[PDB]
């Protein structure tokens, strides 16, 4: 049946106020495969954002790395927002910089 | 080289 | 020993769509080499890692065939387990394959793996043996009289003990370099308030190959809850993780990480340092 995705928000190289960036949007542990990831910039959709195909794990649930450039500035808010089958919201979570 | 299935389910 | 290659496929049915999306991928010893997916401008197998370019072009028109076929396996395989269930072709529903061989440190087949899943549960699964099947439904055991009725089960275990291992050697020599590789973490501690007067360190390693790590915080002694994170690819081929800890304000200085990572000549010993 349905497995609820987990997210994990976070760059690929330490934050530094204006230093471009990527920041990834590490969506697991859910099924059916078809799923839907939005990264969000002070509550508006990141436009170009990248996604890596698609890879199940050997529990069955699937797996993507949602991801885009992007500067992280001591005051921009970064977000991704997980739409999926398995729940009846999309799931919003922050990024931290400490985390 | 991958596998070919046989009898369908 | 364990070397590894599997190849997982996946068929997603699309209500009115004439058939499925398809995805082949392949892995050897846990690294994706090839792939095929069926939704591509041209769908064929590709490379997933340099050494596969090694390979020539009658290769890889002989296995984007096989994903044509598997790709109708599927589509049938999805209709015929409509029925057992009783479902529509109204909602989308999910086939999944696990396959492949693992080879012992002597190099000759260990174990053989050929498992289904539906809609993301164990269906059937070919046993070690080879010979016989588990079958997690009273669903699964309607394909199972059938896949014993058809003799199923030698000719996948002709494929486990050939092709399997055949060409699991033959990826193996072809990648040695790149599959021997290992990138080493590059640490960090960091300091973050909590509460007052207790505060969070948290134990970061960034950059390492293969995913495979272990952080441990060590009080003086050993340890009492750390939070960690699921490892998390970078984007660029490593990996991240991290394991924090609560700590009182001032009395940090006692409070260690290690990293074991096996590309690591040494395990990493760090603490908390302004």
């Amino acid at each position: 049946i349905q497995k609820t995705p987990q997210i994990q928000v976070y760059s690929r190289h330490p934050p530094e106020n204006g230093k471009p960036n990527i920041l990834n949007c590490y969506v697991t542990q859910f099924h059916p495969p078809h799923i839907e990831i939005q990264m969000l910039k002070n509550g508006k959709k990141i436009p170009k954002v990248e996604m890596s195909d698609m890879s199940f794990s050997k529990d069955w649930s699937f797996y993507i790395l949602a991801h885009t450039e992007f500067t992280p500035t001591e005051t921009d808010t970064y977000a991704c927002r997980v739409k999926h089958d398995s729940m009846a919201e999309p799931k919003t979570v922050y990024w931290d910089r400490d985390m | 080289k991958a596998p070919y299935n046989f009898a369908t389910m | 020993g364990p070397h590894s290659m599997r190849y997982f496929e996946t068929a997603v049915s699309r209500p009115g769509l004439e058939e499925p999306r398809y995805i082949s991928v392949g892995y050897v010893d846990n690294k994706e080499f090839v792939r095929f997916d069926s939704d591509a401008e041209n769908p064929r197998y590709e490379p997933r890692a340099p050494w596969m370019e090694q390979e020539g072009p009658e290769y890889w028109e002989r296995e984007t065939q096989k994903a044509k076929g598997q790709e109708q396996w599927f589509r049938v395989s999805l209709r015929n387990l409509l029925g057992y269930y009783n479902q529509s072709a109204g909602g989308s529903h999910t086939l999944q394959q696990m396959s492949g061989c693992d080879l012992g440190s002597d190099w000759r087949l260990l174990r053989g793996y050929l498992q289904f899943a539906y809609e993301g549960r164990d269906y059937i699964a070919l046993n070690e043996d080879l010979k016989t099947w588990t079958a997690a439904d009273m669903a699964a055991q309607i394909t199972r009289r059938k896949w014993e009725q058809s003799g199923a089960a030698e000719h996948y275990k002709a494929y486990l003990e050939g092709e399997c291992v055949e060409w699991l050697h033959r990826y193996l020599k072809n990648g040695n370099a790149t599959l021997l590789r290992t990138d080493s973490p590059k640490a960090h501690v960091t300091h973050h308030p909590r509460s007052k007067g207790e505060v969070t360190l948290r134990c970061w390693a960034l950059g390492f190959y293969p995913a495979d790590i272990t952080l441990t915080w060590q009080l003086n002694g050993e340890e009492q809850d750390m939070e960690l994170v699921e490892t998390r690819p970078a984007g660029d081929g490593t990996f991240q993780k991290w394991a924090s800890v609560v700590v009182p304000l001032g009395k940090e200085q006692n409070y260690t990480c290690r990293v074991y990572h096996e590309g690591l000549p040494e395990p990493l010993t760090l603490r908390w340092e302004p």
